[PDB]
C-alpha cells in the first residue's frame, strides 16, 4: 500500500488531465440518457499485475480509470461499484456507496504492481456473485456489467469460456479491454505462443499459434490511447439510450 | 496449476522473437523453439538477467529476453 | 454456400414448418433462395417488408398464400413492429383456425404454405432482438455461411468497379479493411494500372473532405503493397478532379454516386457546372419527408413525377432531403442503380430504358442539420463515397462570392475585418459573411450606401459574448469600429435603449433571435414595451425545460398554434434545456415554410419567435439557429433612472431607493456564494424592489411610518425559517440602520379587520360556512399580515412548508371572516388541457341546470338578508 | 405532477395585467379574484416566473413556531 | 394479544373516520377487516376492490349510456352509505388519489363531471389495507399495524379450532423458519423460480384443513403413530407451502426430510400434477394458483371434463361481455350449474366481480354478483380455475410408431446436449443458445421423419442430428457435436 497523500496528488492530476474529456463526454451523455424503468450495475476491475510493472501502462490505465469514475459520477440512474486483483480480489467502493476523490486516491493507494498470476477467473466468479448480490438488493430488472483491465494473464481459457457462458445466462456483460504496451514496441497481434502437440510427442511438433485465437471473450479491443475506450462505451450506453 | 511464463528471445547478435508466452518449463526444451525459429531442424549457449546472469526455478523470476547463440 | 442451399432443399422437404435464418444480411442469403425458387419450378418468392405494418398491408401476404399461394416470408424480425406478433404466433400453431372478423373471413392451414423468416442477430449488444426465446421455440435455427473468395468471383463472372465495391464500403475496421484489400490484391492479379488507379481515386474519394484522417494514407500505402476543361457560371478548381472523378465513374460504370458534406462549399456549384457542361439530364429539387411514395413518381391514368423522367431518360438526378426520408421508399429505389432502371409499377406499368451511362445522384443535408442524421447503411455501400471539401486555410473562395454581388466593394471590406476577427479569435466566419450578404442583398431600404460595413460588425463583433464572455468584448468591438471606419426598453438614455432598435437591425429576416444576457433582466421588459410601442401585436411567454407537443400543440387546439397563424410574434423563455424532441418540431415548424408536421398542420401568413438562454448542454441545432445576439444587460443606475421617471410623484427618496436597490441586488451576490438555498431560480430582481416602491406609496397605511417595515415579505420570510435568516439581517443593518416594534396585533371588529399593520373590509350579507372550526392563532400572524398585503395589492401568493403548520388553514381562515366563495384544486395528474379546459359530456343537461340553480341560491342569499 | 409547462398558462392572470384565452369567449379576472398557491420543497421549484414574480413565503412545521398560549388553545 | 389491535380499531371507528392498515407480507391483514363486518354489520353490503387499474380507472364513478345514466359503484357506496375498502392502495393509479383526496377533504366529499357532489351519509366508512406521492392521504390516515407473532400463535390459532396437534408445533415453526429463511437464497437463484409469492400462515391453515383429511384417510384418535403418513405428510406438509415453480429442485432435497426424516422420490409426470390437483380441489375454495402454462396443463383440462362433471374456458385476454346481461351473459349459467370454469391466460379485463366469486363455497354467506338480469349466491359444487419431464423419456420415444427394437439412447442424446446447451457453447451467437426449447424440439425431431419419405430412421438420426444442433454448433463446436452424431450409432 502507497501513502495516500501521493495517490491523491497523482489522482488529482489524472483528474485534472481527464477533465476536458470527462466534460464533454459527460454532456454527450446528457443530451442521449434522456427519454427510472432499468438501470446500470457498473463495475471495473483494477490489476496489480507485473503487466502494469511493464509497458507504462499505469499511466493511461489511471488516466481512463480516473475519467470514467468522474464520469459515471455524474449520470446517476444505476449503480457504480469499484473492485480491484492482483492474484487476489479486494473491492474499494460499492454501488450503494458514494464515491469522492479521496476514494479513489485510496484505490490507487492500494496497488504495488507486484504479481506473477493473475486469477481473472476467480475474479469472473467473485463479480458474478457480487452482481448477484446487487441484482437481489436491487429491484428487478437492471443490467450489469465488468470491465476487465489488463493485458492478458492467464494460464487457462476453457474455464473462461463456459464461465462466458454462464455469465451471459445473467444478463451481465464482460468487457475485456486488450491493455497493450505504449512505449513497448510489443504488441498482442505480434503476441505468438505455444501449443504443445502431445499426440505427436509434444516437442517435436510445437506450433507457433496467436493468444488471439484462443482468446476466450468475444467483444475487446487494441488500445494505443486514451480515447477508445470511453467512445466504444459511449456507443455502448448509446445504444442502451436507444433502446431504453 | 503451473504458471504461464513469457519469454522474448533475442540471439547475442540482437536477434528477435515478439515474445511468446508458454506455460511452466525448464532451461532445457527451449533449444528446440530456437532451432525451428532457424528452420535448421545444432547446441547453443544461453543467458539472461545479468539477476547475476542466468542461462525451471532458475527461471522463476516473473519479462525474460534470453541470450543465446551456437556454442 | 451452396452446401446452405442444399441443406435448405433438405429443408423444404417438410411443409407446414416455419424456418428462420440468422446471419449477415444481403451476403447471399436472400439471394440463394431467388435463384431457389425458380429451380424447384414453384411459384416466385414474394416478400414483404415488416418494420410497421396496418394489417391491411399484411392482410395480402397471407391472402397470397391462400389459393395455392407461394407461402408468407419475411425480410427483418430482429426490428419487426410489437403491434403485430400475436396472431403470428397463430401461424406458428399448425393447428391453427385462423377466422379474421376485419373481412370476415375463414382459414385454415393451406397445403403450399412455409413461413420463411430472416432476421440478423445483435452485434456488440447485450441482446437487441424483438424477437422472444418463447416465439423463438417453435422455429428451425439455420445460420448463413459467408465464403471469403466471393468478391473474388462477382468479378470472375464478369469485369466491373464497384465489383470492388461491392462490399468494400463497409469499412467506413483495419483487420477488415486489410482483408477486403487481400480480396482486391487477388482481384488485381485477375482480369493493372487502370482499375488500380480508379480504385485509388474511389479510395482517396470515401475521404476527401470527410476527415484529415490518414486511412487513405495506409489504403494507397498498402496498395503500393498491392501493387478536363468543364464550362459552367464558376470553375471551382476544386472540383476539376472532383469533376473528373464524378465523369469517370458516370462513363465506365453506371456507379451511382451519393453527395454528403457541407452545401454552399461545393455541392451546388457543381450542379450547375454539370448541366452548362452537358445535357439530357434533369436537374431538379426533389425532396421527400412528406410527399407522397407515389407522386414522387406520378401516379392516379399514371401521372408521371420528375423520378419518372430520370429513369426515362438521365445522365444525373439530384434528389433531397434523403437522409430524413422513408428507407422503405428507397429501397423500392433499389433497382435504378445497377440493375434495369426500372421498379414497381401497378396498373404506365412498362419496362422502362437503361443505360450504363445513367448515374443517379443526390445529396444528404448539411452538417448542422439534425435531419442528416437518420443515416440508412443500406445506402452506403451500395453507392460511392465522396464529401464537398471545405474551406480552411484559404480566404480567396468567400471572394468569388462576394464579387458576385453587384457592388464588387464587399471583397475589399470583408476579408480584412474578418481578419481582424479572427486575430481577435474561421470558415464560421465565413458563413456569417454569407449570411451578411444576404442581409445586405436585401437592403435596399436606404438609397443603398457605403454602410454594408457598419452593419456586419453587429453579427460578428457584437455576437462574440457566446463563444467568450470577457470583460474586454467591448474593446474588442470598438477595435473592430476602428477597423470598419478604417476600411470605409424604456425611452431612457441608457443603452438599454440603444439595445432595443439594435434588435431592429437583426429584424430583416429574423426566423429567430437567440440571446444571451441574465434573461427576464431588460430582456423581457424590452419586448413588452415593443408590444406597447406598436399596436395590432400579441405576444406570449413560453416556458420550455420540460414539454411536449401537448402542452404545445394538442391534440389543433394550443396556444403556441392558437397564437400562430394570428400574430406576428411569440416571446419564449428558459430555452437552456429543451426537451429535444419537441426541438425537432420547432425546427420542423416555420423554417420559412410555415407549416407543420411531425401529422401536420398549416401555419404563417407572419410569425416571428423569440428566445433566450440561461447561464451547460446545448446541441448544434441550437447553434444552426440563423440569427443570434447578445443583449446589454442592465447597469445600476440604468434601473435608478427608469425607477426615478416613474415614481417620483411624492418623496423620490433616490438615496433609500438606492439603499434598497443595492440591498436586492448584493444579495444576490451573497448568494451565489451559498447564502442558503430552499429553490433553483433562486435569485433577485428589479421588481422586488417595485413592490417595495409599490407599497411605500400605499394610500394610508394607518400609520405615519413605513420605512424598514417591508423587510418581512421580500427578504426575511421568502427565505426559509432558519439561523442563517438572520444573516440576511446582519447584511442589511450593515447597509441599513436598525429598527424593531410591535410583533402582533391582530383585533378585528364588524367592518374593519387591522394586522399589525392594515386593514381590510368584510363583506356583510354572507360569508363562507367553515366547518372545522379556525381561530386566530397567537404565531403566524406576520403571514397572514402579508396574504392581505397580496390581495390588497392583487399579487398571487404561493407558500411553502413541511405539509403540516397550515397552509391552505391561512387562507381558509381570513376567508371565514372576510370571505367570498373559495373553491380548492389538488393538482396531482393534472395537465394544460384539464387545468382550464373541463372535458366533454355526450348530453350535458342536468350538469348545466347546476348553474342556473346554483346562481338562483347565491343571489336568493343576498336579496332574503337584505 | 403539475409539469411547469402547465403554469404558462397562468402568465397572462399574473403580475401582469392580465388577460386568459379560452371562439371570442376571451376572459378577464373579476374585481374581487385573487389567486393562491401552496407546496413542499421535496418538490418545489415552481418557476423562475413565479418565484422572482409573485410572492413566496416559508412556513416552518407547528410545533417549533407555537407559543404556550397558542399550545394551549390546542389539545396538547 | 390481536385483540389489542382489534379494540384499537374500534377505538378509531368510535369516530367514524378513515384508518390506514399496515404491515409485512401475509398478517391476515383483510383477516381483521374480515372479522370486523360479523360485528358491525357489513358484509352482505360491503365494497370491496382488489385493485382497478387494467379493469377500471372511472367505471366505479360511473358513466352514461347512449340512451340512459348509469351511477357508478362507489358513487352509490357514498350515497346510500356504507364501508369501503381499498386493497394496496400504493399500487394504485395516482389519478386514484386525486379523487379519494377529495373523500379525505370536508363533508367527506365526492364530487363527478355531472354538475353534481355527492355528500357521505351517516353510514360511510373508508377503510385501507396496504402492504407516497398523496402527503394529506398520508397526513389524516392514522395509521395501525398489523404483526401476526411467531412461536406461541402458530400452536394457538389452531389448538382451539381443530385442537388436533401433538407432532405439529415443534414442526410447523421449523417449516416456517426454514421456508422464510430459504425464501432468501431461492430469491438469490432468481432465474426462473424466480419471485416466489410470499407465504402466509394462511397457508399453513390450509395445512390445517389438509390435516382434516389425512384424518378422514384415517379415523379420529389422540395420536395417529403412523410413520408413513406422518412421512407422507411430511412432504404433502411441505408442498402446499410451495406452488408450481422454476422446478431446480434446491428445496426438493430439503423439503421430503424436513423434520428429522423422509426421502425423495398417458400420465406418469402427470400423475404428479393428476393427483395435486384432486388434492386441491379436495380442499375447495377459496384458493386456487397456477402458474404452469396451458399447454401442459390442457390433459387436466380434459380430465376434469369425464371424471364426474364438466367445464369450460374464456379467454381474459380479450374483452368479454358474456360476464352479465346485455339478453343475459351465458357466464351467469355455469355458476348457476354445477359445472365448472378455467380462464385462459389472466390479463385482469374484468375480474372485479370474480374475487367476490373466489370465497362464496364457503360456511359464512356471501354472493357471487348483482345484475339489472339474474342475482346468485353460488353453487355448493363448483370450483373455478385459473391459466397463465425425466419418466416422459419413455414417451417421448414412445412417439415412434415402432416395429423396431429402437435404442433408447435417442433421448439420452438429448438431454447430453441439453447439459451442455447451457455450459459450453462458446458464447452462441451472442447469447444463450438455448435450455428449454430443445426438448420440444427433439420431438419436433421425431416429426421431420413424418411428412418424410419411406426410408429409415437409423439413416435419418444421424443426417438429421446434423440438421437439429446445426447452428447450435456454430462452427466453433463440431466435434462435440459429431459425437452426439455418434450416440445414434
Amino acid at each position: 500500500e502507497r501513502s495516500l497523500e501521493e495517490s491523491r496528488e497523482l489522482w488529482h492530476k489524472s483528474e485534472i488531465s481527464t477533465a476536458d474529456l470527462v466534460s464533454r463526454l459527460g454532456e454527450q451523455l446528457r443530451l442521449i440518457l434522456e427519454p427510472s424503468k432499468r438501470q446500470y450495475q457498473i463495475m471495473i476491475a483494477l490489476d496489480d499485475s507485473k503487466s502494469m510493472s511493464e509497458s507504462k501502462c499505469v499511466k493511461l490505465a489511471f488516466d481512463s480509470l480516473c475519467l470514467v469514475s468522474k464520469t459515471l459520477t455524474q449520470l446517476e440512474a444505476g449503480g457504480l461499484s469499484i473492485v480491484k486483483f492482483g492474484e487476489n480480489i479486494k473491492e474499494v467502493h460499492s454501488f450503494d456507496q458514494q464515491f469522492s476523490n479521496e476514494s479513489g486516491a485510496r484505490a490507487f493507494q492500494w496497488f504495488g504492481f507486484q504479481e506473477t498470476k493473475t486469477d481473472v477467473k476467480k475474479l469472473v466468479a467473485e463479480s458474478t456473485k457480487i452482481f448477484e448480490r446487487a441484482r437481489a438488493m436491487v429491484h428487478n430488472d437492471q443490467w450489469q456489467l465488468e470491465i476487465v483491465i489488463s493485458d492478458g494473464i492467464c494460464e487457462d481459457h476453457e474455464t473462461i469460456q463456459k464461465l462466458v457462458r454462464r455469465a451471459r445466462e445473467n444478463k451481465i456483460m464482460l468487457v475485456f479491454v486488450i491493455i497493450d504496451g505504449i512505449t513497448s514496441n510489443e504488441s498482442i497481434l505480434d503476441m505468438s505462443q505455444v501449443n504443445y502437440i502431445p499426440d505427436q510427442y509434444g516437442n517435436p511438433q510445437l506450433k507457433i499459434t496467436k493468444y488471439l485465437d484462443t482468446f476466450p471473450f468475444e467483444f475487446y479491443v487494441v488500445v494505443h490511447d486514451i480515447s477508445e475506450l470511453p467512445e466504444m462505451l459511449s456507443l455502448i450506453l448509446r445504444q442502451y439510450f436507444t433502446d431504453l | 496449476d503451473l504458471p504461464n511464463v513469457s519469454i522474448k528471445f533475442q540471439a547475442l547478435d540482437t536477434g528477435d522473437n515478439a515474445l511468446r508466452v508458454p506455460g511452466a518449463i525448464s532451461e532445457k526444451q527451449l533449444e528446440e523453439l530456437l532451432n525451428q525459429l532457424n528452420g535448421t531442424s545444432v547446441p547453443y549457449t544461453f543467458s539472461c538477467t545479468i539477476k547475476a546472469s542466468d542461462p525451471y526455478s532458475s527461471l522463476i523470476k516473473p519479462q525474460i529476453t534470453l541470450l543465446y547463440t551456437p556454442r | 454456400v451452396e452446401k446452405n442451399m442444399m441443406n435448405l432443399v433438405r429443408a423444404t422437404s417438410g411443409k407446414r414448418f416455419p424456418v428462420l435464418i440468422q446471419g449477415p444480411t444481403s451476403s447471399g442469403k436472400t439471394s440463394m433462395i431467388k435463384y431457389l425458387a425458380d429451380i424447384t419450378g414453384h411459384k416466385f418468392v414474394r416478400i414483404n417488408n415488416h418494420e410497421h405494418t396496418d394489417l391491411q398491408e399484411y392482410l395480402g401476404v397471407l391472402v397470397e398464400a391462400l389459393r395455392k399461394g407461394y407461402w408468407i416470408v419475411l425480410d427483418e424480425l430482429n426490428l419487426a413492429p410489437t403491434d403485430v406478433l400475436e396472431a403470428l404466433n397463430r401461424l406458428l400453431d399448425d393447428n391453427r383456425e385462423l377466422f379474421i372478423p376485419e373481412t370476415q373471413e375463414v382459414v385454415h392451414p393451406h397445403p403450399d404454405f412455409l413461413l420463411f423468416a430472416t432476421q440478423n442477430p445483435p452485434g456488440i449488444y447485450g441482446g437487441r432482438k424483438i424477437l422472444s426465446r418463447a416465439f423463438r421455440n417453435r422455429f428451425l435455427e439455420l445460420h448463413f455461411d459467408d465464403i471469403p473468395q466471393d468478391e473474388l468471383e462477382i468479378i470472375l463472372r464478369e469485369r466491373c468497379q464497384i465489383a470492388p465495391s461491392y462490399a468494400k464500403k463497409i469499412v467506413e475496421r483495419l483487420f477488415e479493411q486489410k482483408n477486403s484489400f487481400a480480396t482486391l490484391r487477388d482481384l488485381f492479379r485477375w482480369a493493372v494500372g487502370y482499375e488500380q488507379l480508379a480504385a485509388s481515386g474511389y479510395m482517396l474519394l470515401a475521404e476527401r473532405c470527410r476527415t484529415p484522417q490518414e486511412k487513405v494514407t495506409v489504403k494507397k500505402t498498402l496498395e503500393k503493397v498491392m501493387k478536363l476543361e468543364a464550362i459552367g457560371s464558376v470553375t471551382w478548381t476544386k472540383g476539376m478532379r472532383r469533376l473528373s472523378v464524378l465523369v469517370s465513374s458516370c462513363l465506365k460504370n453506371k456507379e451511382p454516386v451519393l453527395l454528403v458534406g457541407e452545401t454552399g462549399c461545393g455541392k451546388t456549384t457543381i450542379c450547375q457546372l454539370l448541366a452548362q457542361f452537358m445535357g439530357r439530364e434533369l436537374i431538379t429539387l426533389n425532396a421527400h419527408q412528406n410527399t407522397e411514395t407515389g407522386d414522387i413518381l406520378g401516379a392516379q391514368e399514371w401521372s408521371d413525377g420528375p423520378l419518372i423522367q430520370a429513369m426515362r431518360t438521365g445522365n444525373f438526378f439530384l434528389l433531397d432531403e434523403i437522409s430524413l426520408a422513408d428507407d422503405s421508399v428507397l429501397e423500392r429505389l433499389n433497382s435504378v442503380l445497377e440493375p434495369e432502371r426500372s421498379l414497381l409499377l401497378a396498373e404506365s406499368d412498362s419496362l422502362v430504358t437503361a443505360s450504363e451511362n445513367f448515374q443517379f445522384f443526390a445529396t444528404m443535408n448539411p452538417g448542422g442539420d439534425y435531419g442528416k442524421k437518420e443515416l440508412s447503411p443500406a445506402l452506403r455501400n451500395r453507392f460511392t463515397e465522396i464529401w464537398v471539401p471545405s474551406m480552411e486555410d484559404f480566404n480567396d473562395v468567400n471572394m468569388i462570392v462576394s464579387s458576385r454581388l453587384l457592388e464588387d466593394l464587399k471583397d475589399l471590406a470583408n476579408p480584412i475585418v474578418k481578419f481582424s476577427e479572427w486575430f481577435g479569435k474561421n470558415a464560421t466566419s465565413g458563413v456569417i459573411s454569407l449570411r451578411d450578404i444576404l442581409a445586405w442583398v436585401e437592403f435596399i431600404n436606404k438609397v443603398f450606401p457605403k454602410i454594408q460595413n457598419k452593419s456586419t460588425a453587429l453579427i460578428q463583433g457584437a455576437s462574440m459574448v457566446f463563444i467568450d464572455a470577457l470583460g474586454t468584448n467591448n474593446t474588442a468591438y470598438l477595435a473592430e469600429n476602428e477597423n470598419d471606419l478604417k476600411s470605409l426598453f424604456n425611452l431612457t438614455a441608457p443603452t438599454t435603449a440603444s439595445n432595443l432598435v439594435r434588435v431592429v437591425r437583426a429584424m430583416q429576416v429574423h426566423k429567430p433571435i437567440l440571446l444571451e444576457g441574465s434573461p427576464g433582466v431588460g430582456k423581457t421588459s424590452l419586448i413588452t414595451a415593443l408590444a406597447n410601442i406598436t399596436g395590432n401585436k400579441l405576444t406570449r411567454i413560453n416556458l420550455s425545460e420540460q414539454t411536449d407537443l401537448v402542452d404545445l400543440f394538442g391534440a389543433h387546439d394550443a396556444p403556441f398554434l392558437r397564437a400562430m397563424k394570428k400574430g406576428e410574434w411569440v416571446l419564449l423563455d428558459e430555452m437552456n434545456l429543451a426537451s429535444q424532441s419537441v426541438l425537432e418540431g420547432l425546427n420542423a415548424c416555420l423554417d420559412h415554410r410555415g407549416e407543420a408536421y411531425i401529422i401536420s398542420f398549416s401555419c404563417h401568413p407572419n410569425f416571428l419567435v423569440f428566445a433566450a438562454q440561461n447561464p451547460k448542454g446545448l446541441p448544434k441545432s441550437f447553434v444552426n439557429r440563423f440569427s443570434v445576439v447578445f443583449i446589454d444587460m442592465l447597469t445600476s443606475d440604468d434601473l435608478l433612472l427608469i425607477a426615478k421617471h416613474l415614481y417620483p410623484s411624492i418623496e423620490p427618496d433616490i438615496i433609500a431607493k438606492m439603499i434598497k436597490l443595492m440591498s436586492t441586488l448584493e444579495d444576490q451576490v451573497c448568494k451565489r456564494k451559498l447564502w442558503g438555498n430552499s429553490g433553483s431560480p433562486w435569485e433577485f430582481n428589479l421588481r422586488d424592489t417595485l413592490r417595495w416602491l409599490k407599497l411605500l406609496n400605499q394610500y394610508s397605511i394607518c400609520e405615519d411610518v413605513d420605512v424598514f417595515d417591508f423587510v418581512d415579505i421580500i427578504v426575511k420570510q421568502r427565505f426559509r425559517t432558519i439561523s442563517d435568516k438572520n444573516k440576511a439581517q446582519l447584511l442589511i443593518e450593515d447597509i441599513f440602520g436598525k429598527f424593531s416594534t410591535k410583533e402582533n396585533f391582530f383585533k378585528l371588529t364588524e367592518d374593519y379587520v387591522q394586522i399589525n399593520n392594515e386593514v381590510a373590509l368584510r363583506n356583510p350579507h354572507y360569508r363562507y360556512p367553515i366547518t372545522q372550526n379556525l381561530f386566530p392563532l397567537e404565531c403566524n400572524v406576520a403571514v397572514y399580515e402579508s396574504v392581505l398585503k397580496a390581495i390588497n395589492n392583487n399579487w398571487p401568493l404561493v407558500l411553502v412548508g413541511p405539509s403540516n403548520s397550515g397552509k391552505t388553514e391561512t387562507i381558509r381562515f381570513l376567508a371565514s371572516i372576510l370571505g367570498p366563495r373559495v373553491d380548492v384544486f389538488s393538482m396531482n395528474s393534472d395537465i394544460d388541457s384539464m387545468d382550464i379546459l373541463g372535458g366533454y359530456e355526450q348530453v350535458d343537461l342536468t350538469r348545466q341546470i347546476s348553474y342556473i340553480t346554483e346562481e338562483l341560491t347565491n343571489i336568493v342569499r343576498e336579496i332574503i338578508s337584505m | 405532477l403539475c409539469s411547469p409547462s402547465v403554469l404558462d398558462r397562468l402568465n397572462s392572470l399574473l403580475e401582469i395585467d392580465g388577460s386568459l384565452l379560452i371562439q371570442p369567449r376571451v376572459l378577464k379576472p373579476h374585481p374581487n379574484f385573487r389567486l393562491f398557491l401552496t407546496m413542499d420543497p421535496k418538490y418545489g421549484e415552481l418557476s423562475r416566473a413565479m418565484r422572482n414574480r409573485g410572492v413566496e413565503i416559508y412556513i416552518d412545521e407547528l410545533h417549533s413556531r407555537s407559543t404556550a398560549f397558542d399550545r394551549l388553545t390546542l389539545g396538547f | 394479544k390481536t385483540v389489542s389491535s382489534l379494540r384499537q380499531l374500534g377505538r378509531k371507528i368510535q369516530n367514524s373516520t378513515p384508518i390506514m392498515l399496515i404491515g409485512k407480507a401475509g398478517s391476515g391483514k383483510t383477516f381483521l377487516i374480515n372479522e370486523l363486518s360479523k360485528y358491525m354489520g357489513c358484509h352482505d353490503s360491503i365494497v370491496k376492490i382488489h385493485l382497478g387499474e387494467q379493469t377500471d380507472a372511472k367505471l366505479l364513478i360511473g358513466t352514461y349510456t347512449s340512451f340512459e345514466w348509469r351511477a357508478g359503484v362507489l358513487a352509490t357506496a357514498v350515497k346510500e352509505g356504507r364501508w369501503v375498502l381499498i386493497e394496496d392502495i400504493d399500487k394504485a393509479p395516482t389519478d386514484v388519489l386525486s379523487i379519494l383526496l377529495s373523500l379525505l377533504e370536508k363533508r367527506e366529499l365526492t364530487i363527478p363531471s355531472r354538475g353534481e357532489t355527492v355528500k357521505a351519509a351517516n353510514g360511510f366508512q373508508l377503510i385501507s389495507t396496504v402492504r407516497n406521492l398523496n402527503m394529506i392521504g398520508m397526513r389524516i390516515w392514522n395509521v395501525i399495524e398489523l404483526e401476526e407473532p411467531s412461536e406461541e400463535d402458530l400452536t394457538h390459532i389452531l389448538a382451539q379450532k381443530f385442537p388436533i396437534l401433538t407432532n405439529l408445533i415443534p414442526k410447523l415453526i421449523d417449516s416456517y423458519k426454514n421456508v422464510k429463511s430459504i425464501y432468501m437464497n431461492t430469491k438469490f437463484i432468481s432465474l426462473n423460480k424466480g419471485a416466489h409469492t410470499r407465504v402466509v400462515s394462511v397457508r399453513d391453515l390450509i395445512k390445517l384443513c389438509e390435516r382434516l383429511d389425512i384424518l378422514f384417510k384415517n379415523n379420529g384418535i389422540n395420536k395417529p403413530d403412523q410413520l408413513i403418513q406422518s412421512s407422507v405428510y411430511d412432504s404433502i406438509f411441505s408442498e402446499a407451502a410451495d406452488c408450481f415453480a422454476g422446478a431446480i429442485g434446491e428445496f426438493k432435497a430439503l423439503e421430503p426430510i424436513i423434520q428429522a426424516i423422509g426421502e425423495s422420490l398417458f400420465t406418469n409426470h402427470s400423475l404428479r400434477l393428476m393427483e395435486q390437483i384432486s388434492v386441491c380441489i379436495q380442499m375447495t375454495e377459496p384458493v386456487l394458483l397456477v402458474g404452469e402454462t396451458g399447454t401442459g396443463k390442457t390433459t387436466v383440462v380434459q380430465q376434469l371434463a369425464k371424471m364426474l362433471a364438466k367445464k369450460l374456458t374464456v379467454i381474459n385476454v380479450s374483452q368479454q361481455t358474456e360476464t352479465g346481461d346485455l339478453v343475459e351473459g351465458s357466464l351467469v349459467k355455469t355458476i348457476r350449474a354445477g359445472e365448472w370454469l378455467l380462464l385462459d391466460e389472466v390479463n385482469l379485463a374484468t375480474a372485479d366481480t370474480l374475487e367476490s366469486i373466489s370465497d362464496l363455497l364457503t360456511e359464512p354467506d356471501s354472493r357471487s354478483i348483482l345484475l339489472s338480469a339474474e342475482p346468485i349466491k353460488a353453487h355448493p359444487d363448483f370450483r373455478i380455475f385459473a391459466c397463465m419431464d425425466i419418466t416422459d423419456l419413455l414417451s417421448i420415444i414412445d412417439k415412434y410408431i415402432g416395429k423396431y427394437s429402437v435404442s433408447d439412447e435417442w433421448v439420452g442424446n438429448d438431454i447430453a446436449e441439453l447439459y451442455l446447451e447451457a455450459k459450453k457453447l462458446s458464447d452462441n451467437n451472442t447469447i444463450v443458445d438455448g435450455s428449454n426449447q430443445k426438448p420440444h424440439f427433439s420431438i419436433r425431431t421425431l416429426t421431420r421423419t413424418l411428412l418424410y419419405v419411406t426410408d429409415i430412421i437409423h439413416i435419418y438420426g444421424l443426417r438429421r442430428s446434423l440438421y437439429d444442433g446445426f447452428c447450435m454448433s456454430f462452427l466453433t463446436l463440431l466435434d462435440q457435436k459429431s459425437e452426439a452424431i455418434l450416440k445414434p450409432v
